[PDB]
C-alpha cells in the first residue's frame, strides 16, 4: 500500500491517479472529461505543494482508467501531467501522455467560414509540435491554427 | 487501373509529384490527340455554389471534348439548397446517385472534403472551396508554368497581391514545393500575408524564400511573376483597406525583365495588372486560361477512365 | 480532528469544510460558485461513503472564509450540506445553508431580452422557495425561472 | 416630503396601496384645481427608445401644464447610443446630469431598473420597458376605474388579448390585485398566456381569477372589460399564427353588459374593437386616455415636489 | 455690451485667451447663482442635421435653464433639406428668420461658417462641422480642466485615438495652445494621426510635443488623459483597419499615474476605456459632461445677453 510520509494525498484501491497536472488545469480536466458523472469514489487537490513543479494540481478514481478517455487529449492541456494506473494500493502502471496525430469531436474550428459549422460532420484536427505552441490543422478547412486559439475557444 | 482513378481531387497538399506529373503528361498526350469519346457514356455535375468563369466554362467544355454530358447549376439561388434550406450533405447524397463525378466550387472552405463524406465511390473534384483550395487551377498553372520555363525545377517565382485567401497560391505554392530548388518571392500587403502554414511547410523542405514591399525588387530575378486579385468577397470588414490593389504592373516595369519571363494571374483581374501589359511577350494569363481545356481534361480523363491514355 | 475512523481524510487547519454536500452537486458548487478560481489549497472527494446520506460530496478550501450569504447561497442546490470553519485544527465555527432573499452576480437571466446582458451590471436574482424548485426573480426584467434552468456565469 | 418624493417609479410590483392611492387623490385634486407653476423651473428628460403616442405625449403635455421645460428624443436612431454603439448605463450616466427626471421608455426589459443604477439621485419613471411593466398606465387605468366604477374593490375584470407580452396587464393586475375582492377573467390565445408569476401571485393573495375562450362568456359579470392588442413587434417566429387579433368586440356584443360596464383598451388598437363600439356607451378607452394627462401631472409632481398637491 | 455678445461661435481658432475665460468666468458665476430668466423671450434654433445626445441635450438644457424657449430638428431626414434636396444656405435664409440664436452640428465641415454668411445678424454657434471644429465642446473641456488641475497653463496633456478626425482635440489643443507653457503628448495611429496644421501650429508657438505608441509611456507624466472614439462615420474606407480601438485604458494602467491625473472623454466611448475605470478616482468624463450645462449656459448668455452677468 502507501502510507502518510509527509504527503498528505496517497491512498486508493485500483483505479487511475493523474498527477502532476499543472495549477489551474485539474479543474479543466475533470470538466472536458465529465470526469464527475459517475457515482465511484473521486479524489482531487488544487494547488498541492509540488517540489517537482511548485503547485500542482492531482485526481484519483476509482475503478476507472483513462485509455478510451483520451490520455491522448489529455495530452495538450496537461504535457507534463503523469498518468499512474493503481491496484492492489500500489502503482502497477505509469506513463507520460503523447501527442496524438489527430483530435476528433472534442474541438471546434476556430475558421468561422469552415464547412465544419453548418453539416453533420465531427470535428478533426491533425496535431504537430513546435515550440511550447501546439498547431492544429482543421481536417475541413484546412486553415491551422494554436492550441490556445482552439482550445481556448 | 492509373493512380488517380475514382480518387477524389480536394486539395494539392494530399496529390504527389508522380500525380502532378501524370496529370500534365496527360494534357499534353491530349493536347497533341483528342479523344472525343473518352468518357462517351458519362454524366457528371456541374456544382457551382459560388461565381466562375473561367473554372466552369473550361471543365464544362472539356467534359464535351471527351464526349460526356453535364449537368448542374451556377448559382445555389436556384436548388433547393437555398430557396428551402439545405445542407451541403443532403445536396451530395442526392447528386451522386445521379452523376458519374461531381466537380464543386463553394463558398464555404472544407466543403469539398464534406462533400466526399457523402458520396459513396462518387469522384469529387474540388474547383475551389472558398478561399483554401484550387487543385485544377494549379494543375493549369504547372502546365503553362512547364511549357514556358520548360520545367518546374530551379525556379524563380514570385506571388503578388493578397495571399491569404488566395486559394490559388496555396495550392500553387505547395505544389511546386513539390519540385526541387524552387525560390519563392512573396509579395503582398501584411494584412494579406502567406499564411504560416505554407510558410513553415517551406521551411521544413528548406525551401528559400522572402518577402518583398514591391515587383521592382524582384522583378529581374523571377521567372514567373504569379498576380492576383485581392478576395474583396472573403475579406473581413477589418480589412476593407486592401480591397483596393497596392501592386500594379505596368508595360514599363517589365523593361529589366528576363526574356523568358511570364506573367500569370488566374484572370478575374481589377487593375493589378494595367491593359498595356496585354501587348507584350510577357503577358500570358490568357494562354493560361486556354490551358485550363488541357489539364482538365486530362484530370476527367484519369479520374473517370481506368487504362491511361495512348 | 479524526483519529479513530475510518474515514481516509485528515489534516487541515485554518478554513472551511462544506459537508453531507449531495452526490453530483459537489462538482455543480465548484464550478457555479467559482470555488476552484484560487491560489489556495484545495481538497475535494466525490462519491465519499456517507453514513445516512448513503454517498456524499466534500470540499475543503484552506485559508478561505465564506460569510454568511455566501453559506446560503448553497442553499440553492445543497440544503442538507453542513459548514465548518477551521483554524489550529480547531473547527471552530459550525453552521447551515439558509435560502438567501437574493443571489448577486452568480448566475445569468434566461431572458435573452433582458437589459442585463450588454450591459456594465451584475445579475440578480430574488430567490423564492417554490414546491419541487425554486423561483428566480430577475431583477431586470422581473421574470421568474426555476433554478433548474437559469445557468452560471 | 410626501411617500413618493424623488422615488423612482418602476414597477407596481414596488408600490404601495398607499402610494397608488395618494397619486389618485393628488390626480383628483389637480383635476380639479390646476397648478400651471408647480414644477416651474423643473427641467425633464423624455426619452424613448421605442415608439409611444399618448404616453410620450400625455406625459411631455402633463409636464407643460406644471410648467416644466422638456428635452429628449423619440427615436434612438439620432442618439449616440445608436448612430454611435452606447450602453444605456453611459446614456443614463450623462443625461442623469442635465436633468430633474427621466421618463423612458425602452424595448428591452430591466430598462428602466438599470437607469437607476447609473442616474444617482436623479428619478426614473418607466414610460414602459419591453413587455415587463407599464407603471403609469396603471395609474392611468385605476383613475379611469375608480372614475367610472365608483370603487377599485369587488369588481370583476376581464382582460382579452395579448396577456402574455402585455406590459399594461401585467402592472395593471399587479395594482388591482392591491385591492379586496377583484375577480379575474383572463381571455387569451394559448400562445399568449398571462404570466405564471402572475397567476402565482394571485393565488398568494387569495385572489379568485379563471380562464375563458370567449367574451360572451364573461360579458354578464364584467364591471371593466379590458381590451388588449397583440404585440407583434415582441412575439417570437414561432408564435407569429397570434399575430392576428382572436377575439374581437362588436357593438352587438353588449347587449347583455352591464349598465355600468366600461370596454378599456390602451390606446394602439388593430381590430380587436370594432370602430361600431366606439358610439355605445360603454366605449370608455378614449376618456381612458384623457385620464393619462391627470395620473401623470400627479406623479410628476409627487416625485419632483416635497410638498403635498393643496 | 460684453466681448462676445451677438458673436458668431464657429472655430476656437477665432477666439482669444480673453473670450476663453470670459466663458470660464461667467459659467463660474452661473453655476453657483442661477438665473432661471436670463433669456426670458429668446426663441433659440437646435439643429442637428447629425446624430447627438450630450451636445444636444446640454445644450437644449441649458437654455431652458435660463428660460428660452426651443425649436429645430435632431435629424435632417424630417427638414425639406433633405425629404425636399435643399441647401444649407436656403435652410438657413429662412431659420434666421425665426429665431434668436441658431446653434448646428452638420455631416459636412465649414456648415457653421457658411451658416453665418447667411443668417443676417442672427448668431450661429457651431455644435460641430464633420471632423473640424467643437467649440463649446472645449469650453467644457478648458471648464474641467481648471476645475480639476486648478489652472490651464503648465500642464502634462495626453490626446490618445482618432486624431485625424477628432474635432475635439483639433479645438482642444488650438485652446490650450492659447496658454502658456503646457505640453503635449499624441498617442495615435499613423493613419489618424494629429493633422499636420496643429503640429506646425505648436512648432510656430514654440509648443512642445511628442509622439508615443503606448499610454504606459506617458502615463507617469500626464495631468490629463483624453481618450477619443474613432469617429467612424468619417473614416475613408482605406481606413477601416483602424475602426477599432487601438489604445484601451483599463483600471490597471493607472497604477502610476499622478494623483492629480483625470480621465476625460467626450462621450460616446466604445470599448477604449474599460468600465472597471469608471470606479478610480481618476474616471471624469460623466463629471464632465455635466459641466456641458455651465459651459453653454454661459456661452448662451454672453452671446444674447448684453450685460455680463453678475
Ligand atoms: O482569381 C481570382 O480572383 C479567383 C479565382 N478565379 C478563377 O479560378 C477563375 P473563375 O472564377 O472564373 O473560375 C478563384 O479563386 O477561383
Ligand atoms: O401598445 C399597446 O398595445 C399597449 C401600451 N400602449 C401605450 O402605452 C400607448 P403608446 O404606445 O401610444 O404610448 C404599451 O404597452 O405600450
Ligand atoms: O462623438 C465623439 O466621439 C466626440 C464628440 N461627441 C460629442 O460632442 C458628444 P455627442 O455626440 O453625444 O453630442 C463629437 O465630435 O461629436
Ligand atoms: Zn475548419
Ligand atoms: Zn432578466
Amino acid at each position: 500500500m502507501t502510507h502518510d510520509n509527509k504527503l498528505q494525498v496517497e491512498a486508493i484501491k485500483r483505479g487511475t491517479v493523474i498527477d502532476h497536472i499543472p495549477a489551474q488545469i485539474g479543474f479543466k480536466l475533470l470538466s472536458l472529461f465529465k470526469l464527475t458523472e459517475t457515482d465511484q469514489r473521486i479524489t482531487i487537490g488544487l494547488n498541492l505543494p509540488s517540489g517537482e513543479m511548485g503547485r500542482k494540481d492531482l485526481i484519483k478514481i476509482e475503478n476507472t482508467f483513462l485509455s478510451e478517455d483520451q490520455v491522448d487529449q489529455l495530452a495538450l492541456y496537461a504535457p507534463q501531467a503523469t498518468v499512474n494506473r493503481i491496484d492492489n494500493y500500489e502503482v502497477v502502471g505509469k506513463s507520460r501522455p503523447s501527442l496524438p496525430e489527430r483530435i476528433d469531436n472534442v474541438l471546434v474550428c476556430p475558421n468561422s467560414n469552415c464547412i465544419s459549422h453548418a453539416e453533420p460532420v465531427s470535428s478533426s484536427f491533425a496535431v504537430r509540435k513546435r515550440a511550447n505552441d501546439i498547431a492544429l490543422k482543421c481536417k475541413y478547412c484546412e486553415k491551422e491554427f494554436s492550441h490556445n486559439v482552439v482550445l481556448a475557444n | 487501373a492509373n493512380p488517380l482513378y475514382q480518387k477524389h481531387i480536394i486539395s494539392i497538399n494530399d496529390l504527389s509529384r508522380d500525380d502532378l506529373n501524370l496529370v500534365l503528361a496527360t494534357a499534353a498526350k491530349l493536347k497533341a490527340n483528342p479523344q472525343p469519346e473518352l468518357l462517351k457514356h458519362k454524366v457528371i455535375a456541374s456544382c457551382f455554389f459560388e461565381a466562375s468563369t473561367r473554372t466552369r466554362l473550361s471543365f464544362e467544355t472539356s467534359m464535351h471534348r471527351l464526349g460526356a454530358s453535364v449537368v448542374g447549376f451556377s448559382d445555389s439561388a436556384n436548388t433547393s439548397l437555398g430557396k428551402k434550406g439545405e445542407t451541403l450533405a443532403d445536396t451530395i447524397s442526392v447528386i451522386s446517385t445521379y452523376v458519374d463525378a461531381i466537380v464543386m466550387r463553394h463558398p464555404q472552405e472544407g466543403a469539398a472534403r464534406l462533400a466526399t463524406e457523402f458520396s459513396g465511390n462518387v469522384p469529387v473534384l474540388n474547383a475551389g472551396d472558398g478561399s483554401n483550395q484550387h487543385p485544377t487551377q494549379t494543375l493549369l498553372d504547372l502546365f503553362t508554368i512547364q511549357e514556358t520555363q520548360g520545367r518546374l525545377d530551379n525556379l524563380h517565382v514570385a506571388m503578388v497581391g493578397d495571399l491569404k485567401y488566395g486559394r490559388t497560391v496555396h495550392s500553387l505554392t505547395q505544389a511546386l514545393a513539390k519540385f526541387d530548388g524552387n525560390r519563392f518571392y512573396f509579395i503582398a500587403p501584411d494584412a494579406l500575408a502567406m499564411p504560416q502554414y505554407i510558410l513553415d511547410m517551406l521551411d521544413e523542405k528548406g525551401i528559400a524564400w522572402s518577402l518583398h514591399s514591391s515587383i521592382e525588387e524582384v522583378m529581374a530575378e523571377v521567372d514567373i511573376l504569379y498576380m492576383t486579385r485581392v478576395q474583396k468577397e472573403r475579406l473581413d470588414p477589418s480589412e476593407y483597406a486592401n480591397v483596393k490593389a497596392q501592386f500594379v504592373l505596368r508595360a514599363s516595369d517589365l523593361h529589366n525583365a528576363k526574356a523568358n519571363m511570364k506573367v500569370l494571374h488566374p484572370l478575374p483581374r481589377v487593375d493589378e495588372i494595367a491593359t498595356d501589359v496585354d501587348k507584350t511577350p510577357h503577358a500570358w494569363y490568357f494562354q493560361q486560361a486556354g490551358n485550363g481545356i488541357f489539364a482538365r481534361q486530362a484530370l476527367l480523363a484519369l479520374v473517370l477512365n481506368r487504362d491511361l491514355v495512348l
